[PDB]
DNA sequence: ATCACAATCCCGGTGCCGAGGCCGCTCAATTGGTCGTAGACAGCTCTAGCACCGCTTAAACGCACGTACGGATTCCGTACGTGCGTTTAAGCGGTGCTAGAGCTGTCTACGACCAATTGAGCGGCCTCGGCACCGGG
DNA sequence: CCCGGTGCCGAGGCCGCTCAATTGGTCGTAGACAGCTCTAGCACCGCTTAAACGCACGTACGGAATCCGTACGTGCGTTTAAGCGGTGCTAGAGCTGTCTACGACCAATTGAGCGGCCTCGGCACCGGGATTGTGAT
C-alpha cells in the first residue's frame, strides 16, 4: 500500500471549483508538493524545538515556523487560518 | 467524530499527527493542536494554489488543471513564486521577449 | 523570396516559448546519461521514469543559463551571446 | 563520444526558447561543456544513494533525491 | 534620518575592500538601499526567534540562527 | 602640490582596505540604524551587544561580495567606474529579487 | 578503556553518541560505530584545516591562529572553499586586484 | 550553567599537527562553530538517509553515503578512508 | 633616461591585555546484564529492463549567399578623483541605575499507550466525456 | 491563428477489503509559574583627537560617431538515425518468512571537562633609517 494525499485535494479542489477536475500528473505535482512544504515545516519546528530546548512540539512551534517559512500576506494569512482552526477545535 | 471534522479541515488531522510524529521529534510529545494547525496551512497554501490554477485554466478554457496551469498560477503570483522554486515537469516558460530585440 | 535575422529568430522564440515538449531527442541523451554514468559504477541499468527526470531537470537548467546569458550579453550593449556572457553568469551563480 | 548527441539545433533550441536572439559558433562547445559537469554531478549523487541501497537500478526516486540535494528540486517525478 | 548615517566615505571603503577602483556618483544610494533591505530581511527573522522564546533581549544566537535560515552561516558568534 | 594622477590613490586605498581585516563602519550609526529597523517590527525590543555586532558582521561581508559582483559586472562592459545598473544586474543574475 | 581510545582518536565517542541519539527520529536508535565514523570525519576535517590555517600562519612569522588565518586557508583551497560557505568573523577578504584597472 | 564545547579536542588535534603553533580565541569560536556546524549536516543527511530506506538504526553505512554525499571528491575519499579504519580498528576491541 | 618626493616596507623597543596552564568538583561517560525487536539471510514470482529486426520518415547536415552586427578609431565633455582648511559627531571613561535574563521548587495540565471498534482510504473496473491531430480558410 | 470531425484513452464514480483513526482508562512527566538574585542593557556627562563635509581644480573616462570586414542567419537538397511496432527473454525489485544479534533501559560509579584564578610572553603601537613607485623634466 503506497500513501497519498489525492483525497484532500480532490476536495478542496471541488470546494474551490465546483466544476474543475484535475489530471493525474497535476496531482502528482501537488502530491509533491504538500510533501514538500510539509518537510518544510516539519523540520523547522523540530529546529525550534532542540533552539528553546522545549521537548514537545505545540502549536507555538508550528507558528513561528510557519512565519519564518511563509512571507508576508501569505505567512498572516495563514496564520490567520490555523489560529482559527485551533480556536474551532478547542471548543 | 474525526478529528480533521472537529477541526473543520479536510486534510487528515490523525494522519498528519502521526507523520509529525514520525519525523519531527527525536524522543518527545507532539501537542493535538499541532496538527490542527499543521493541517489548517496545508490546505490554505493547496487552496490557494488550485484557486489560481483553476483561474487560469478557465481563461484558457478547459475543464482539467495540467502542470502548464500550475506553472502559470505559480509563476503569476508572486508569494508563490518566492515560495515555490521547484521544477515541474512538462511545465513549460512563461514567455517574454525583451525589448532590446 | 528570403528572411533577414531577426525574423525566424523571434518565430522560433515564441513557437518554444508556448510549448510543454523536450527540445533534446531522447535516444542520444539516453545513451549520454549512461555514458556518464559508465564510470562511477560498471554494469548498471536504468529505469525509463529515471532518465525521462533527468532530461526534464537538464532541459530546465540549461534554459535557465541561458536566459542568465542573454541578461549578461545585453548588458554589454549587444544582441550577440558569447563564452564570456556564459562565464560570467555562472561566475556570478556561483556554478564554478 | 556520444556528448556530440546534443546537435546543434538541440543547443539552438534551448537557446530561443531562453530568449537568444543570436548565437556566437562557440556557444555550443561551452553549452556542452555546462551539461555534462551538471549531468556529471547529478548522477554522482543518484549512484550513491542506489548503491546505498543494495541496488542494480536507478529508479526515478534516486534522482529526484539527487537533484533535492542540490537545491533542484524537481516535482512530478516521483 | 539614520541611513545616511551609513556615510559615502563608508561605502567608499566598502567598495574598496571588493576592489572597485571608480566609483559612480549613483552608487551610494543604491548601496544603501540593498542594505536596508538585507538588515530588514534578517531583523524580521531574529525578532521572530526572540519572541518565539517569550524574550525581550535578541541575544546574538537569535541573528545567528536567523542567518543560518537565509543560507549566509556566519561563524564566530555562536557554537 | 605632489598632485598624484587620478587613479593611483585609489589602488593604494584598495590595497590598504584589502589588507586589513577591521570593520569599516562607525560603530554608533550602524547600532541606530538596526535599532529603528527592529523598532517597526516589535516595539520595546533590547539588544546584546553581540547581536549588533554580529549584525554588522554580516552586513559587511554581504556588501563586499556585491561589490565584487558589481566590479565583475562592470568589467564586463569595457569600464572602470561601477555604476548603478551593475549592481541591478548582479542583484539579478544570483537570484536575490 | 574509553570509547575514543578504542577507536584511536581525539574527538569524544560518547558525546557525539549522546549527540547523535538527540537528532535521529522517534524510535530511532544509534549505532555504536556511527559515533565512531562520525569522530574520524570531524577530526579528519579539522586536521585538514587546521594545517592549512598553520601554514597560512607560518607564512606571516606568528605563532597565533587567528580569524584572518582561517579564512586565508580557507579561500586558498578548492575542497575547503567548496565546503565552508560561511562568513569568518573578522577574516577580511583575499586580497586580489584585476588587470583591467591596474595601469 | 555548564556549557560544553568542542575546544579541548581542537586543541589536542592542532597539537596534533602543528606542536609549536598556537590558536587565538576567536579561531578557537570560529572552529566550535564549524565542528558544531559540520556535525549537525552529516547527522541529518544520516537521518534522512536511514529514512529514504524504510530503516531506524543509523548504522556506520548511513554516516558513510552521508559523507560521500556531502564532501567533495578528494575529500571525501580520504575521510572514508579514515573512518573506515576508526571502524576497523574499534571493532578489533 | 635621471631624479626629488611622498608613501611603503622593514626592523626595534615597550608594556599590556590575552592565551595557556593548573587545581576543585560535579556531571556524565562507562561497565554489566536482561529481554525484545529491528534487521539480515533465504525463496518466490512476475515486472519491467535489455536486445534484435524492419519501415519510414522527420530532423540533422553540408554548401551557397549576402547582410547586419560586433570591433577598432576619433573626439570631446564632464563627472569622478586629489588636496586642504574646518567642523561635527564618534570614541572612551566614569557614574548611576535597574529591566529582564536565568535558576529553582511545585505542581498541574496535556500527551503516550493499550483493548476494541469501526469507518475512511487504497486497488479494480466500467464507462463516457475532455482532447489532440487532423484538414481547411 | 480560428472553427469543425473524430476516435480515443484518461478521469471519475461504484465496490469490496483492510488497517489505522477514535474512545477510554490509566499514568509518568514536562512546562506554566511565582519568586528571588544579579548581570548587563540603557542613560548621562566630559574631553579629545579624528573622520566627514564642503570647496577648488585639472585630468582620465564614459559615450556618441564612422567604417569596413566578416560570420552568423536563411534556403535548398540529401542523408540518417530516432521513433514506433513487434517479439524474446531473463535479471533482479518487491513481498514473505525466520531467526538472531546488536542497541535501549537501569543501577552504581569514577574520571573527564567546565568554571575560576594567575602569569608571563606574543601582538600592537610606534620611532627611525631604507628603499620604491610617481610625476615632471
Amino acid at each position: 500500500r503506497k500513501e497519498s494525499y489525492s483525497i484532500y485535494v480532490y476536495k478542496v479542489l471541488k470546494q474551490v471549483h465546483p466544476d474543475t477536475g484535475i489530471s493525474s500528473k497535476a496531482m502528482g505535482i501537488m502530491n509533491s508538493f504538500v510533501n514538500d512544504i510539509f518537510e518544510r515545516i516539519a523540520g523547522e519546528a523540530s529546529r525550534l524545538a532542540h533552539y528553546n530546548k522545549r521537548s514537545t512540539i505545540t502549536s507555538r512551534e508550528i507558528q513561528t515556523a510557519v512565519r519564518l517559512l511563509l512571507p508576508g500576506e501569505l505567512a498572516k494569512h495563514a496564520v490567520s487560518e490555523g489560529t482559527k482552526a485551533v480556536t474551532k477545535y478547542t471548543s | 467524530v474525526s478529528r480533521s471534522q472537529r477541526a473543520g479541515l479536510q486534510f487528515p488531522v490523525g494522519r498528519i499527527h502521526r507523520h509529525l510524529k514520525s519525523r519531527t521529534t527525536s524522543h518527545g510529545r507532539v501537542g493535538a493542536t499541532a496538527a490542527v494547525y499543521s493541517a489548517a496551512i496545508l490546505e490554505y497554501l493547496t487552496a490557494e494554489v488550485l484557486e489560481l490554477a483553476g483561474n487560469a485554466s478557465k481563461d484558457l478554457k478547459v475543464k482539467r488543471i495540467t502542470p502548464r496551469h500550475l506553472q502559470l498560477a505559480i509563476r503569476g503570483d508572486e508569494e508563490l513564486d518566492s515560495l515555490i522554486k521547484a521544477t515541474i515537469a512538462g511545465g513549460g516558460v512563461i514567455p517574454h521577449i525583451h525589448k532590446s530585440l | 523570396h528570403r528572411y533577414r535575422p531577426g525574423t525566424v529568430a523571434l518565430r522560433e522564440i515564441r513557437r518554444y516559448q508556448k510549448s510543454t515538449e523536450l527540445l533534446i531527442r531522447k535516444l542520444p541523451f539516453q545513451r549520454l546519461v549512461r555514458e556518464i554514468a559508465q564510470d562511477f559504477k560498471t554494469d548498471l541499468r536504468f529505469q525509463s521514469s529515471a532518465v525521462m527526470a533527468l532530461q526534464e531537470a537538464s532541459e530546465a537548467y540549461l534554459v535557465g543559463l541561458f536566459e542568465d546569458t542573454n541578461l549578461c550579453a545585453i548588458h554589454a550593449k549587444r544582441v550577440t551571446i558569447m563564452p564570456k556572457d556564459i562565464q560570467l553568469a555562472r561566475r556570478i551563480r556561483g556554478e564554478r | 563520444d556520444n556528448i556530440q548527441g546534443i546537435t546543434k539545433p538541440a543547443i539552438r533550441r534551448l537557446a530561443r526558447r531562453g530568449g537568444v536572439k543570436r548565437i556566437s559558433g562557440l556557444i555550443y562547445e561551452e553549452t556542452r561543456g555546462v551539461l555534462k559537469v551538471f549531468l556529471e554531478n547529478v548522477i554522482r549523487d543518484a549512484v550513491t544513494y542506489t548503491e546505498h541501497a543494495k541496488r542494480k537500478t536507478v529508479t526515478a526516486m534516486d534522482v529526484v533525491y539527487a537533484l533535492k540535494r542540490q537545491g533542484r528540486t524537481l516535482y512530478g517525478f516521483g
